[PDB]
């Protein structure tokens, strides 16, 4: 919705169609950025 | 075509032969009457059956075609791959129609002599004891009823039985007698 560009998309879509399930994980907490800010990081370009 | 017998000298199939593929066709004193030679269209259907999974079971194997996605200047490779599987869909396109083509007329000729080896079958049996009548068909010298019909329908007719009784009319319908 951003504009910008997927880098080795294609080659990702093949790594995906030998896949089944995922598991989301969490990894870097969003809420851990303490020196920087991660709430003000948004865009009218990609709306809700 | 090849073998003779199938729009050959037997011109024309029969409507009223209707439980099988190949059979017979009788005319004496008890009865006219058609009956189907089952066990020679049985094993007709045998191997037919067998040529029809023969096939099924030849391309299970056969070229199958995932896809796969391309870019904008990997446009060259996504062509290698579009000439690719439209490559091996037209070599098997072509297989499936040349075997077919090939099986269908093999299938109509085996037919063909189906008809004809039953028609050999009948006449080496009844020898001098029948007319080759020229169009399929025979007639006896002995005068032939239904239970005898039977074995040369199940192929058991029996020459030394009725050798006198034919070869007294093939020594008459000869002129032969015409001298006193």
């Amino acid at each position: 919705c951003y504009p910008g560009d997927f880098n080795d998309y294609e080659e990702l879509k093949h790594l995906l169609s030998r896949i089944n399930h995922f598991e989301k994980i969490q990894i870097i907490p969003k809420s851990s950025w303490s020196s920087h800010e991660a709430s003000l990081g948004v865009s009218s370009a990609c709306p809700y | 075509g090849l073998f003779g017998a199938i729009a050959g000298f037997i011109e024309g199939g029969w409507q009223g032969m209707v439980d099988g593929w190949y059979g017979y066709h009788h005319s004496n004193e008890q009865g006219s009457g058609y009956a189907a030679d089952k066990e020679s269209t049985q094993k007709a259907i045998d191997g037919v059956t067998n040529k029809v999974n023969s096939i099924i079971d030849k391309m299970n194997t056969q070229f199958e075609a995932v896809g796969r996605e391309f870019n904008n200047l990997e446009r060259r490779i996504e062509n290698l791959n579009k000439k690719m599987e439209d490559g091996f869909l037209d070599v098997w396109t072509y297989n499936a129609e040349l075997l077919v083509l090939m099986e269908n007329e093999r299938t109509l000729d085996f037919h063909d002599s189906n008809v004809k080896n039953l028609y050999d079958k009948v006449r080496l049996q009844l020898r001098d004891n029948a007319k080759e009548l020229g169009n399929g068909c025979f007639e006896f010298y002995h005068k032939c009823d239904n239970e005898c019909m039977e074995s040369v329908r199940n192929g058991t007719y029996d020459y030394p039985q009725y050798s006198e009784e034919a070869r007294l009319k093939r020594e008459e319908i000869s002129g032969v007698r015409s001298l006193v």
